[PDB]
């Protein structure tokens, strides 16, 4: 997940 | 605060809250959000899905261009991430851009405040963007879970209430419009709450 918890 | 709250606020307020069917009939619109949101138990509260590089909004099912308004947002703390953003929109605002932003407000047909940065938007892309509300009282506020959302379409305002006090107008210019409650949101699997407090 990225900075803001969505799937890279 | 409150000597600047619309006429009639605290007697909303004090009312009887709406029951759970005027909660839902007055929530969020599943048939009016960004595809990478869902919405939940018939208006009550949205989910946005995980979608990497994505801002995602709501709208409300009711527009609203008299009267006063108010509803409650639950907002989890945690879930919030880098663009948190909280007012109205038009039928007409953009509710999804594929990038991290502060969507509603970036336009001229949404209204709204950054929870985060504590910066108010509309036809703004962030640069500038005032403080709300303003003063010192002002540059250390923590927005918690909860706030409430005050629409006064007779004066045309929106304005925002914590904790018990109204904290002030923080936007004019709304009236001879149809708005709808809004947010946008960047954070994956995040679960915003809306509360229908009410008219007048």
């Amino acid at each position: 997940k990225d900075i803001n918890n969505n799937v890279e | 605060g409150d000597l600047s709250c619309p006429e009639g606020l605290e007697e909303l307020l004090s009312a009887p809250p709406p029951d759970l069917g005027a909660q839902r009939r007055h929530g969020w619109n599943p048939k009016d959000c960004s595809e990478n949101i869902e919405v939940k138990e018939g208006g009550l509260y949205f989910e946005r899905r995980p979608v990497a590089q994505s801002t995602d909004g709501a709208r409300g099912k009711r527009g609203y261009s008299r009267g006063l308004h108010a509803w409650e947002i639950s907002w989890p703390l945690e879930q919030r991430g880098t663009h948190a953003v909280v007012g109205v929109a038009t039928a007409l605002a953009p509710l999804q851009t594929d990038h991290y932003a502060a969507l509603l407000g970036s336009n001229s047909e949404s209204w709204g405040w950054d929870i985060g940065r504590g910066k108010l938007y509309h036809q703004s892309k962030g640069p500038g963007a005032p403080q709300y509300p303003a003063g010192t009282q002002g540059e250390q506020l923590e927005v918690p879970e909860r706030l409430l959302v005050v629409l006064d379409m007779e004066e045309g305002t929106l304005g925002y209430a914590i904790g018990g006090t109204y904290l002030g107008p923080a936007f004019r210019g709304l009236k001879g419009r149809t708005l709808y409650p809004a947010v946008s949101a960047v954070w994956g699997q995040c679960q915003v709450r809306i509360r229908y407090l009410g008219e007048r």
